[PDB]
């Protein structure tokens, strides 16, 4: 199956990945606020991140 | 000052002239020059008083007497004067500005006004007057050379190359050999034609010597005429011979280290009364006394607050 | 409160992935623990739980603990990061540590000062090896700026030509040429900004000057390659066979199979071929051309299939890193 | 062409050539073209060569047949080119309106014009609308009611892109433009009239903001003073003040104007009386009252005016706070193709930006819920970024059409520009941007370096810096940059970079920029760089240029601090991009844009002869003046050498590679820099 991929990649042309292309914060948050400020923020932001989604279910 | 037959005077951006005792080298009397900087220094063939050039106007201060006031104050002209002649009679005054119109003075007549005019393309950087008393070399920005005729009013423009702005310009007092600098760091010679009344004045070209890498301020022929002095941006006032051109003595301010940037321009030159010592002025706020043939300074002068742009030299009898 | 700090420091004992992930997930913890905020102190217990919690808090509480620690501690920290990072690499701990670091860079703190200038070399090498180009050339143009070298700009030519830029490359070649004349130009340098004829050049006069040399051959033959003068390509692979040892040999035989197929002598064509070793991409291509030439077809489709089985690595490897 | 040149001789044979061309291939749209373009240049060459000949009775009937007959075969290539290209045809269609408004008075070429009006599609029309409207009130009836007719088919179909110019126009001080304004606009209404009575309603309230009353009476006795006190003018004084009194008579109509009429209007009424006494008798103590109360008021505002930050709606103008669910378009979004962004509600407050000309940020929301911010300029003509605007959008789709531009990912930021009146109008507010001089400023306040160091540093070497001469100016500055390190903006865009990945992303997008803006400012003539008139994006790095006020050379031209440098190329910018300097990415970027528009000179020339040949732009070229027609010949001849190349030298033909580095040469050139205004920053 690689090889049949490779075959199909050839065969379908190396396109210009110009081609392609048209086919196709934390530490902001650091530069922006002071450390004392930052702790919580960075702090936050992760702690919402796992609260979406079902990893919340676990944790 | 006046009484003594040597006067260096020296001043920069610190709105006073100094003149210092080649002899000693003391500070003997100090004259404010307010509401600008000078741009070029000159003493009158007659001694009587010197002349200073600043931002539009041009002063002249008594040499004899010792703290007076400006006696001339010429107003009236606007953009700076680069530099300034004066005619041996002691009769005219010439000068030259940013605004592309050399003007002639007379010192004698009262009239505010100049009164001669002649306007060119490019702002002038430097006039130089012809040994003979009867043309005037005037520089410019764009580099081109004018020979002003003050009989015929014939003005004949020389480009040495185009596009570089030409900064100084000299004629040896035998009108033998002419050099012209520009800001490219090139030292353009030329052959004098032996024309008084003719007027030719045709301008052979010698050769073109690369002087300097950086910018080139200031050159001037030695009294003997086998004498050049040029100074440059590069901290290094370089001396040639007249026969052959070639670098005899290298007068350098450097500071011998690579840890120093930007210590100080020299744009000063001027020959001894027989050409054994030589006077060059520096952005280091010295002025130095060089030997010519060993290249040694003999006497440093120092005392200014800001950066020396201007000398005067003088041993006439 | 140094104590486990310390043992996870200086213990330089993994021989494995997860051995170093293990060490870094104790690491991550224990600044957790050890953080002076009450808030990242507080997250330690999840962060037990789940590590891309300890991940994403890694450099705040390293800031934290870098603070704290009155130099020493400091000292004996960044000693065990150079260990960490100079022994035992590991892509993903380093593109930790090199985040760390760009982290600190962007801080008002400054820069983690590794075995002196801040570690910029230690950390372009890393940061290369990781295919982190961005970080590579960040760290190779302060290099740059505390001193221009030839080796320098052969790094900077070389990341920036992976990074896709030609056109920044080829300043970089300017400006050598303007501040070091024509003698530190390597051909090489030309090679790899695809400048063929300059490179053909300056291959000509060094040949010229320095006695004949088989990697100036094989440089300047590239070259000819490049360009698509077969005929000199020919030429210079006749005239040179016998003066040639066998490594040299296994590396003309590519270049001389292509000079021959694009002449069409398919007698040298195949005695180049026969010389091209088996276990290159290029060497199964010249093969397969030849089956093909001969109408070996059943060979040519096996010897294809070869091709491609071979061409797995490098696909894989390129294709890792954009398209 | 190329070969031979133009002349006598040559015409004939091209001419052969291309119909012979048109004729082998009628679909080709090239052979079109060219053969439109060459008819125009052999029209332009005769017209050139009589007035050279002529001016300096029977030759001017011969050059009369000579230009009709050659004329109507370019109108009609020029059609037929326009239909053929379908959607590339702005330089096609502005040779059209240069032919129809010159010539257009003669039947021949009224009758060739019409007929490619009717064979022509509507929607091309819309893009030289600025250009049509430049010439509503064109002496020529002939020419006249056929751009009217036109006009008519625009309103008809489209109406949303012409409302605004015409609602512009409407307004217009001389009789015969708002004359034809309000004829379009009446055959208008019979169409909607809803677009109009609301365009009409909006750009009145809109300019009412724009300038309060409180200001034009501050401007306007600013002006008064200088005449008075610096001129002695006291008829120009009278007739200054005497238009402020003419809107007092209006009376109040919002919360604003009827406070500023309890503070200021008794006031202002007893000066007006004050100087109707003087009027009638001419004393110097009755005038002297009028200006007494006049200071008064005049220091009331000016002490007022910096507490004015913000200014809500309900007391500036009720009217744009009834406003809701407006089928007017939004300024600059109407698209022939895209649904209409009609305009859903104005936010109640304003936030005025504290600056000299204190433009309002205003900001409204589309039916499509997405927010709009744009800034209120005031006392400023607009029409001139917007003819700039229309030459980027050209320079933007030769950029696309380029290969190598397009793979580079070349393009210049443009924003919506709407006029609104000869001295108000509308700017689309670019988000995520800001100027280089707030960011200068913000990093030295971070890093505890003292703004103006530079300057602080060259005037403790030589305070009478202003007053040196070159040498010593050029001395100074040297020394000013030596010791000062100029890696400031390139560190602050390494700091506001989340990662390094970004950073170079950013680092390229604003290199490539910058080159691009650079090239085409220089074709342009752009001048008065200085940071605060360029902004960098922090998001993708792109430069974005604003203040198109002085262009074509005014700043080299202008007496006053000259600016010898085309384009800002400044050392700080220098070390912004790659360590190795301008060799690289910028070198090549510029080689490229200048290989590109010299390419397309063609279409650069007519999209610049349009709106410098336009009347209503000559105002600038007569202020740069100490007639016209040698002035606009002078200045398009100026550019026209800057595309060929023999700019820097007459004589000598210079390639693209060699003009770039000359240029680059010009703008790094430390004498040349330390010329410009110190505002300019030139050590920057």
């Amino acid at each position: 199956t690689r090889r049949e991929a490779i075959r199909v990649l050839g065969l379908l042309g190396a396109l210009d990945p110009y081609k392609h292309k048209v086919n196709i914060e934390m530490l902001v948050n650091m530069g922006n606020l002071p450390l004392d400020e930052f702790y919580p923020a960075v702090s936050m932001v992760a702690l919402m991140r796992i609260f979406r989604d079902q990893s919340l279910s676990h944790h | 000052v006046g009484s003594d037959p040597v006067i260096l005077a020296t001043a920069g951006y610190d709105h006073t002239v100094r003149f210092w005792q080649a002899h000693s080298g003391i500070c003997t009397r100090t004259v404010q020059h307010q509401d600008s900087q000078v741009n070029a220094l000159e003493v009158t063939p007659d001694r009587s008083m010197i002349a200073a050039a600043g931002y539009q106007h041009i002063r002249m201060y008594d040499l004899n007497s010792n703290n007076p006031n400006p006696i001339i104050s010429y107003d009236g002209v606007n953009k700076n004067i680069a530099s300034v002649g004066f005619h041996e009679d002691g009769r005219w005054m010439y000068t030259g500005g940013e605004d592309c119109t050399a003007r002639i003075w007379d010192l004698r007549s009262r009239n505010l006004q100049c009164q001669r005019i002649f306007q060119v393309n490019a702002p002038i950087n430097c006039v130089c007057l012809h040994p003979n008393q009867a043309e005037l070399i005037v520089g410019d920005q764009s580099g081109a050379i004018h020979i002003w005729d003050l009989k015929t009013d014939h003005n004949e423009q020389l480009i040495p190359e185009p596009e570089v702005s030409i900064t100084s310009a000299h004629i040896d007092p035998d009108a033998s050999y002419m050099a012209a600098v520009n800001s490219t760091g090139n030292c353009y010679v030329w052959n004098l034609t032996g024309g008084i009344g003719d007027e030719v004045t045709q301008l052979i070209p010698k050769t073109k010597i690369p002087a300097h890498t950086r910018y080139a301020l200031q050159c001037r022929f030695s009294p003997d005429s086998t004498l050049l002095a040029t100074c440059s941006a590069d901290q290094t006032c370089k001396i040639w011979r007249t026969s052959n051109f070639s670098l005899m003595t290298e007068l350098s301010i450097k500071s011998g280290n690579p840890g120093e940037s930007s210590r100080g321009w020299m744009w000063g030159c001027a020959f001894s009364g027989d050409s054994q010592y030589i006077v060059t002025a520096s952005s280091d706020n010295l002025a130095r006394l060089w030997c010519v043939e060993t290249g040694e300074i003999k006497r440093e002068y120092g005392g200014h607050q800001k950066a020396v742009v201007c000398l005067a030299f003088n041993d006439s009898v | 409160s140094t104590i486990n700090l310390q043992k996870a420091w200086g213990a330089a004992r993994r021989v494995s992935k997860d051995d170093w992930l293990e060490w870094l997930r104790r690491l991550s913890l224990e600044l957790l623990k050890d953080s002076s905020s009450p808030s990242l102190r507080s997250c330690w217990a999840l962060a037990q739980a789940y590590n891309p919690m300890a991940r994403d808090l890694f450099n705040a509480a390293f800031v934290s603990c870098w603070s704290e620690l009155n130099e020493d501690q400091q000292d004996e920290l960044i000693r065990s990061i150079e260990l960490a990072l100079t022994s035992q690499d590991i892509a993903e701990v380093t593109q930790t540590l090199l985040n760390l670091a760009e982290f600190m860079e962007h801080s008002d703190k400054g820069p983690l000062p590794l075995r002196d200038d801040n570690g910029i070399v230690l950390l372009g090498e890393r940061a290369a090896k990781c295919r982190a180009y961005a970080k590579a050339l960040h760290y190779k143009e302060l290099e740059f700026q505390k001193g221009p070298t030839p080796a320098i700009l052969e790094s900077l030519i070389s990341i920036n030509n992976k990074l896709q830029q030609p056109e920044a490359a080829a300043g970089v070649l300017e400006y050598a040429m303007k501040h070091f004349g024509e003698l530190e130009i390597q051909a090489t340098w030309y090679e790899k900004l695809h400048e063929w004829e300059d490179a053909l050049v300056a291959y000509d006069k060094k040949m010229d000057t320095n006695k004949d040399d088989p990697e100036l051959m094989l440089g300047r033959m590239r070259c000819l390659e490049a360009l698509g003068e077969w005929g000199q390509l020919h030429q210079q692979c006749c005239e040179k066979w016998t003066l040639v040892n066998d490594e040299t040999q296994a590396k003309m035989a590519r270049m001389a199979a292509a000079a021959a197929w694009g002449l069409g002598q398919w007698d040298s064509m195949e005695e180049y071929t026969c010389m091209i070793p088996r276990d290159t991409h290029d060497g199964a291509f010249y093969r397969a051309v030849l089956a093909l030439h001969q109408d070996l077809f059943s060979l040519a489709q096996q010897c294809i299939d070869k091709a491609r089985d071979l061409l797995d690595a490098e696909l894989t490897a390129m294709a890792g890193e954009s398209y | 062409l190329n070969l031979q040149g133009i002349n006598e001789s040559t015409i004939p044979k091209v001419l052969q050539y291309y119909s012979a061309a048109t004729e082998h291939d009628r679909s080709w749209y090239k052979a079109w073209h060219a053969w439109a373009v060459m008819n125009f240049e052999a029209v332009l060459h005769y017209k050139h060569q009589n007035q050279a000949r002529d001016e300096k009775k029977k030759v001017t009937e011969d050059l009369s047949k000579t230009l009709l007959m050659y004329t109507v075969p370019a109108v009609q290539g020029f059609f037929r080119s326009i239909s053929l290209s379908r959607g590339n045809n702005l330089q096609d269609t502005l040779r059209v309106l240069t032919l129809w408004f010159d010539y257009g008075h003669w039947p021949d070429v009224n009758e060739a014009l019409v007929e490619g009006v009717k064979a022509i599609q509507i929607d091309t029309w819309l893009q030289v609308i600025p250009q049509l409207i430049a010439r509503i009130d064109t002496p020529r009836p002939l020419v006249g009611r056929l751009i009217h007719q036109l006009l008519t088919d625009i309103g008809r179909y489209h109406p949303q892109a012409l409302i605004y110019p015409l609602t512009v126009a409407s307004k217009s001080t001389t009789t015969a433009r708002h004359n034809a304004a309000n004829k379009i606009l009446k055959n208008m209404c019979e169409h909607s009239n809803t677009l109009v009575q609301q365009a009409m309603m909006v750009s009145e309230e809109l300019i009412r903001v724009a300038i309060l009353w409180h200001e034009m009476w501050h401007e306007g006795l600013e002006e008064a003073s200088r005449l008075y006190f610096g001129e002695r003018n006291v008829k120009g004084m009278f007739e200054v003040l005497e238009p402020l009194h003419a809107m007092m008579e209006r009376g109040p109509q919002t919360l604003k104007e009827t406070s500023f009429n309890q503070a200021y209007g008794r006031d202002l009424m007893e000066a007006q009386e004050w100087c109707r006494k003087y009027m009638k008798s001419g004393n110097v103590k009755d005038l002297t009252q009028a200006w007494d109360l006049y200071y008064h008021v005049f220091r009331r505002i000016s002490k007022q005016l910096p507490q004015l930050t913000s200014l809500e709606l309900q007391y500036v103008s009720p009217k744009l706070l009834m406003c809701r669910d407006l089928e007017l378009a939004v300024p600059g979004t109407y698209d022939p193709n895209q649904p209409i962004i009609r305009i859903q509600s104005i936010a109640p407050s304003l936030q005025v930006i504290t600056s000299k000309q204190r433009p309002r940020k205003l900001t409204l929301m589309g039916s499509n819920g997405h927010e709009f911010v744009f800034l209120l300029k005031g006392h400023e003509d607009l029409r001139q970024d917007e003819r700039v605007m229309q030459l980027f959008g050209l320079v933007n789709t030769l950029l696309a059409n380029d290969p190598t531009s397009l793979r580079k990912n070349l393009s210049i930021q443009r924003y919506a520009v709407i006029p609104l009146s000869t001295n108000s109008g509308l700017i689309g507010w670019v988000p995520h941007c800001d100027t280089l001089h707030a960011l200068i400023r913000d990093y030295r306040e971070k890093k505890k370096i003292l703004l103006n160091i530079e300057h602080r540093i060259m005037l403790r070497m030589a305070p009478d810096y202003d007053h040196l001469t070159l040498m010593q100016k050029v001395e100074v500055f040297e020394h000013a940059v030596n010791n000062t390190a100029g890696d400031d903006l390139a560190k602050l865009l390494w700091l506001k970079s989340p990662s390094s990945e970004v950073w170079f992303d950013r680092r390229t997008n604003y290199t490539r920029s910058l080159a691009v803006m650079s090239m085409v400012g220089y074709i342009l003539g752009l001048g008065d760089r200085h940071p605060s008139n360029l902004m960098l994006d922090r998001l993708s790095g792109k430069i974005l240029h604003i203040d198109f006020g002085d262009c074509f050379e005014v700043a080299m031209t202008r007496e006053k601090f000259p600016e010898k440098i085309p384009f800002r190329l400044t050392r700080m910018l220098t070390n912004a991009m790659e360590v190795t300097g301008l060799d690289g990415n910028y070198r090549i970027t510029c080689h490229t844009v200048m290989e590109v528009l010299r390419e397309h000179k063609d279409s650069v020339m007519a999209v610049l002869e349009a709106f410098v040949y336009d009347p209503l732009l000559n105002w600038r070229l007569m202020d740069t003046n100490t007639a016209l027609n040698k002035k606009a010949i002078q200045i398009i001849n100026r550019v026209r050498d800057k595309l060929t190349g023999r700019d820097f030298s007459h004589d000598d033909t210079l390639d693209v590679p060699t003009q770039v580095e000359l240029l680059i040469k010009q703008a790094t050139s430390h004498e040349n820099l330390c010329q410009c205004y110190i505002g300019w920053c030139p050590f920057w």
